[PDB]
Protein backbone atom coordinates (compact mmCIF):
# COMPACT_ATOMS: atom_id res chain seq x y z
CA UNK A 1 0.00 0.00 0.00
CA UNK A 2 1.22 3.48 -0.89
CA UNK A 3 1.48 5.60 2.25
CA UNK A 4 2.44 9.07 3.42
CA UNK A 5 4.76 9.22 6.43
CA UNK A 6 4.20 12.40 8.45
CA UNK A 7 7.35 13.30 10.38
CA UNK A 8 8.20 16.31 12.53
CA UNK A 9 11.71 17.32 13.61
CA UNK A 10 13.19 13.95 12.74
CA UNK A 11 10.48 11.89 14.45
CA UNK A 12 7.77 9.87 12.73
CA UNK A 13 4.41 11.37 13.68
CA UNK A 14 1.90 9.25 11.78
CA UNK A 15 1.00 7.20 8.70
CA UNK A 16 -1.69 8.22 6.22
CA UNK A 17 -3.04 6.51 3.08
CA UNK A 18 -2.08 7.57 -0.43
CA UNK A 19 -4.44 7.27 -3.39
CA UNK A 20 -3.30 4.51 -5.76
CA UNK A 21 -6.28 3.28 -7.77
CA UNK A 22 -4.66 -0.06 -8.58
CA UNK A 23 -3.57 -1.16 -5.10
CA UNK A 24 -5.45 0.34 -2.15
CA UNK A 25 -6.78 3.59 -3.70
CA UNK A 26 -7.77 5.30 -0.49
CA UNK A 27 -7.31 2.87 2.40
CA UNK A 28 -4.75 1.11 4.57
CA UNK A 29 -5.10 -1.67 7.10
CA UNK A 30 -4.94 -1.04 10.84
CA UNK A 31 -1.55 -2.74 11.17
CA UNK A 32 -0.22 -0.41 8.47
CA UNK A 33 -1.63 2.71 10.13
CA UNK A 34 -1.11 2.05 13.84
CA UNK A 35 2.11 0.01 14.16
CA UNK A 36 4.64 2.78 13.50
CA UNK A 37 5.26 3.29 17.23
CA UNK A 38 6.93 -0.13 17.25
CA UNK A 39 9.75 1.61 15.38
CA UNK A 40 10.58 3.47 18.61
CA UNK A 41 11.10 0.39 20.80
CA UNK A 42 13.52 -2.55 20.93
CA UNK A 43 15.70 -0.84 18.33
CA UNK A 44 19.17 -2.15 17.51
CA UNK A 45 21.42 0.92 17.52
CA UNK A 46 25.01 -0.33 17.91
CA UNK A 47 27.07 -3.31 16.74
CA UNK A 48 27.33 -6.09 19.30
CA UNK A 49 29.62 -9.08 19.86
CA UNK A 50 30.03 -11.79 22.49
CA UNK A 51 32.56 -11.18 25.26
CA UNK A 52 34.48 -13.81 27.23
CA UNK A 53 31.43 -14.37 29.46
CA UNK A 54 29.17 -15.16 26.49
CA UNK A 55 27.04 -12.01 26.74
CA UNK A 56 26.29 -9.44 24.06
CA UNK A 57 28.36 -6.27 24.48
CA UNK A 58 28.64 -3.14 22.36
CA UNK A 59 31.55 -2.60 19.99
CA UNK A 60 32.62 -0.47 17.04
CA UNK A 61 31.79 -1.14 13.40
CA UNK A 62 35.42 -2.03 12.68
CA UNK A 63 35.64 -4.76 15.33
CA UNK A 64 32.38 -6.52 14.46
CA UNK A 65 33.02 -6.27 10.72
CA UNK A 66 36.53 -7.68 11.22
CA UNK A 67 35.17 -10.63 13.21
CA UNK A 68 32.56 -11.38 10.55
CA UNK A 69 35.15 -11.03 7.78
CA UNK A 70 37.51 -13.43 9.53
CA UNK A 71 34.77 -16.02 9.96
CA UNK A 72 33.68 -15.57 6.33
CA UNK A 73 37.25 -16.07 5.11
CA UNK A 74 37.64 -19.18 7.29
CA UNK A 75 34.77 -21.05 5.58
CA UNK A 76 33.60 -21.34 1.98
CA UNK A 77 31.14 -23.23 -0.16
CA UNK A 78 28.25 -24.97 1.56
CA UNK A 79 29.42 -23.97 5.04
CA UNK A 80 28.24 -20.39 4.45
CA UNK A 81 24.49 -19.77 4.36
CA UNK A 82 21.96 -16.97 4.72
CA UNK A 83 18.29 -16.64 5.66
CA UNK A 84 16.27 -13.56 4.71
CA UNK A 85 13.37 -12.17 6.73
CA UNK A 86 10.03 -10.64 5.91
CA UNK A 87 10.97 -6.95 5.69
CA UNK A 88 14.14 -7.22 3.60
CA UNK A 89 14.70 -5.08 0.51
CA UNK A 90 15.95 -6.00 -2.94
CA UNK A 91 19.20 -4.04 -2.62
CA UNK A 92 20.21 -5.85 0.57
CA UNK A 93 19.06 -9.15 -0.94
CA UNK A 94 21.18 -8.78 -4.08
CA UNK A 95 24.16 -7.56 -2.04
CA UNK A 96 23.99 -10.60 0.25
CA UNK A 97 23.53 -12.88 -2.76
CA UNK A 98 26.69 -11.48 -4.35
CA UNK A 99 28.64 -11.71 -1.09
CA UNK A 100 27.82 -15.39 -0.61
CA UNK A 101 28.38 -16.08 -4.31
CA UNK A 102 31.92 -14.76 -3.83
CA UNK A 103 32.63 -17.60 -1.37
CA UNK A 104 30.83 -19.98 -3.76
CA UNK A 105 27.68 -20.30 -1.65
CA UNK A 106 24.17 -20.70 -3.05
CA UNK A 107 22.46 -21.45 0.28
CA UNK A 108 20.44 -18.24 0.02
CA UNK A 109 16.98 -18.98 1.35
CA UNK A 110 13.91 -17.19 2.67
CA UNK A 111 11.60 -18.23 5.51
CA UNK A 112 8.41 -18.69 3.45
CA UNK A 113 8.47 -21.95 1.51
CA UNK A 114 7.35 -22.25 -2.12
CA UNK A 115 7.26 -25.47 -4.18
CA UNK A 116 10.55 -25.67 -6.08
CA UNK A 117 9.49 -28.67 -8.18
CA UNK A 118 8.41 -28.15 -11.77
CA UNK A 119 9.14 -24.66 -13.05
CA UNK A 120 9.80 -23.59 -9.47
CA UNK A 121 10.67 -19.85 -9.48
CA UNK A 122 12.14 -20.17 -13.01
CA UNK A 123 9.00 -18.61 -14.52
CA UNK A 124 7.82 -15.45 -12.78
CA UNK A 125 4.14 -16.18 -13.47
CA UNK A 126 4.38 -19.31 -11.31
CA UNK A 127 4.41 -17.38 -8.00
CA UNK A 128 2.55 -14.13 -8.75
CA UNK A 129 -0.94 -12.68 -8.55
CA UNK A 130 -1.19 -12.61 -12.33
CA UNK A 131 -4.71 -11.17 -12.44
CA UNK A 132 -3.54 -8.22 -10.24
CA UNK A 133 -5.59 -6.48 -7.54
CA UNK A 134 -7.47 -4.29 -10.03
CA UNK A 135 -8.34 -7.30 -12.20
CA UNK A 136 -10.50 -8.64 -9.36
CA UNK A 137 -13.10 -6.09 -10.46
CA UNK A 138 -13.29 -7.87 -13.85
CA UNK A 139 -13.72 -11.45 -12.63
CA UNK A 140 -17.11 -13.10 -12.17
CA UNK A 141 -16.18 -16.26 -10.21
CA UNK A 142 -13.36 -16.50 -7.65
CA UNK A 143 -12.07 -19.52 -5.74
CA UNK A 144 -9.85 -19.09 -2.68
CA UNK A 145 -7.70 -22.07 -1.69
CA UNK A 146 -6.30 -22.28 1.83
CA UNK A 147 -6.23 -18.55 2.51
CA UNK A 148 -7.80 -15.94 4.78
CA UNK A 149 -7.49 -12.77 2.68
CA UNK A 150 -9.12 -10.60 5.35
CA UNK A 151 -6.01 -10.72 7.55
CA UNK A 152 -3.29 -11.81 5.11
CA UNK A 153 -4.17 -9.07 2.59
CA UNK A 154 -6.85 -6.70 3.93
CA UNK A 155 -6.91 -4.42 0.87
CA UNK A 156 -7.09 -7.42 -1.46
CA UNK A 157 -10.13 -8.61 0.49
CA UNK A 158 -11.54 -5.07 0.36
CA UNK A 159 -11.23 -5.20 -3.43
CA UNK A 160 -12.93 -8.61 -3.41
CA UNK A 161 -15.81 -7.21 -1.36
CA UNK A 162 -16.07 -4.17 -3.64
CA UNK A 163 -16.40 -6.45 -6.68
CA UNK A 164 -18.82 -8.73 -4.80
CA UNK A 165 -20.97 -5.67 -4.04
CA UNK A 166 -20.90 -3.92 -7.41
CA UNK A 167 -20.28 -6.76 -9.90
CA UNK A 168 -22.35 -9.56 -8.30
CA UNK A 169 -19.15 -11.57 -7.98
CA UNK A 170 -19.42 -15.20 -6.86
CA UNK A 171 -16.93 -16.29 -4.19
CA UNK A 172 -16.03 -19.80 -3.02
CA UNK A 173 -13.57 -20.91 -0.35
CA UNK A 174 -11.76 -24.18 0.31
CA UNK A 175 -10.50 -24.10 3.88
CA UNK A 176 -11.75 -23.04 7.28
CA UNK A 177 -15.11 -21.19 7.22
CA UNK A 178 -13.76 -17.83 8.35
CA UNK A 179 -15.65 -14.53 8.31
CA UNK A 180 -14.74 -12.57 5.18
CA UNK A 181 -17.30 -9.73 5.72
CA UNK A 182 -19.19 -10.99 2.63
CA UNK A 183 -21.26 -14.09 1.97
CA UNK A 184 -19.52 -16.89 0.06
CA UNK A 185 -19.89 -20.59 -0.71
CA UNK A 186 -17.98 -22.94 1.61
CA UNK A 187 -16.95 -26.06 -0.31
CA UNK A 188 -15.24 -27.68 2.69
CA UNK A 189 -11.73 -27.65 4.10
CA UNK A 190 -10.29 -30.99 2.95
CA UNK A 191 -7.62 -30.52 0.25
CA UNK A 192 -9.04 -33.62 -1.47
CA UNK A 193 -11.89 -31.45 -2.79
CA UNK A 194 -9.34 -29.81 -5.09
CA UNK A 195 -8.81 -33.06 -6.98
CA UNK A 196 -12.58 -33.49 -7.16
CA UNK A 197 -12.85 -30.05 -8.76
CA UNK A 198 -10.08 -31.14 -11.12
CA UNK A 199 -11.91 -34.43 -11.73
CA UNK A 200 -15.18 -32.68 -12.61
CA UNK A 201 -17.44 -34.32 -10.00
CA UNK A 202 -17.98 -31.21 -7.89
CA UNK A 203 -20.60 -28.79 -9.30
CA UNK A 204 -18.19 -25.90 -8.85
CA UNK A 205 -16.27 -27.49 -11.71
CA UNK A 206 -19.31 -26.69 -13.86
CA UNK A 207 -19.50 -23.21 -12.31
CA UNK A 208 -15.87 -22.55 -13.27
CA UNK A 209 -16.52 -24.01 -16.72
CA UNK A 210 -19.40 -21.60 -17.29
CA UNK A 211 -17.40 -18.68 -15.87
CA UNK A 212 -16.47 -16.00 -18.40
CA UNK A 213 -13.60 -14.58 -16.30
CA UNK A 214 -12.78 -17.23 -13.69
CA UNK A 215 -10.16 -16.63 -11.01
CA UNK A 216 -8.38 -19.16 -8.79
CA UNK A 217 -6.23 -17.76 -5.97
CA UNK A 218 -4.09 -20.00 -3.77
CA UNK A 219 -2.86 -18.62 -0.47
CA UNK A 220 0.88 -18.75 0.05
CA UNK A 221 0.22 -19.73 3.66
CA UNK A 222 -1.31 -22.98 2.42
CA UNK A 223 2.02 -23.90 0.83
CA UNK A 224 3.74 -24.13 4.22
CA UNK A 225 2.08 -27.39 5.31
CA UNK A 226 4.75 -29.74 3.78
CA UNK A 227 2.34 -30.83 1.01
CA UNK A 228 2.18 -27.49 -0.80
CA UNK A 229 3.63 -29.08 -3.93
CA UNK A 230 0.56 -31.32 -4.24
CA UNK B 1 -85.34 4.05 7.53
CA UNK B 2 -82.93 5.19 10.25
CA UNK B 3 -80.34 7.97 10.13
CA UNK B 4 -79.79 8.59 13.85
CA UNK B 5 -78.06 5.53 15.40
CA UNK B 6 -74.30 5.02 15.54
CA UNK B 7 -73.64 1.55 14.12
CA UNK B 8 -69.82 1.47 14.40
CA UNK B 9 -70.06 -0.24 17.78
CA UNK B 10 -67.73 -3.14 16.88
CA UNK B 11 -64.64 -1.09 17.78
CA UNK B 12 -65.50 -1.64 21.46
CA UNK B 13 -64.47 -5.33 21.32
CA UNK B 14 -61.00 -5.26 19.74
CA UNK B 15 -58.23 -7.01 21.68
CA UNK B 16 -54.44 -6.73 21.50
CA UNK B 17 -53.99 -9.34 18.76
CA UNK B 18 -57.14 -8.66 16.70
CA UNK B 19 -55.19 -7.07 13.82
CA UNK B 20 -52.65 -9.89 13.78
CA UNK B 21 -55.33 -12.58 14.06
CA UNK B 22 -57.09 -11.05 11.06
CA UNK B 23 -53.76 -11.09 9.23
CA UNK B 24 -53.31 -14.80 9.98
CA UNK B 25 -56.85 -15.41 8.71
CA UNK B 26 -56.17 -13.44 5.51
CA UNK B 27 -52.89 -15.29 4.90
CA UNK B 28 -54.71 -18.07 3.02
CA UNK B 29 -56.35 -15.75 0.47
CA UNK B 30 -53.11 -14.05 -0.60
CA UNK B 31 -51.39 -14.69 -3.94
CA UNK B 32 -47.78 -15.96 -3.94
CA UNK B 33 -45.17 -13.25 -3.55
CA UNK B 34 -42.62 -12.42 -6.26
CA UNK B 35 -38.91 -13.13 -5.81
CA UNK B 36 -35.88 -10.89 -6.24
CA UNK B 37 -33.68 -13.98 -6.67
CA UNK B 38 -31.75 -13.68 -3.39
CA UNK B 39 -32.44 -14.53 0.23
CA UNK B 40 -31.49 -10.95 1.15
CA UNK B 41 -29.38 -8.07 -0.23
CA UNK B 42 -26.59 -9.36 2.04
CA UNK B 43 -26.44 -12.63 0.07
Amino acid sequence: SNIVVSTRTGEVMRILPRMHEDINEEWISDKTRFAYDGLKRQRLTQPMIRNEKGLLTYTTWEDALSRVAGMLQSFQGNDVAAIAGGLVDAEALVALKDLLNRVDSDSLCTEEVFPTAGAGTDLRSNYLLNTTIAGVEEADVILLVGTNPRFEAPLFNARIRKSWLHNDLKVALIGSPVDLTYRYDHLGDSPKILQDIASGNHPFSQILKEAKKPMVVLGSSALQRSDGTA
Amino acid sequence: FDNSTYRNLQHHEYSTYTFLDLNVELSKFRMPQPSSGRQSPRH
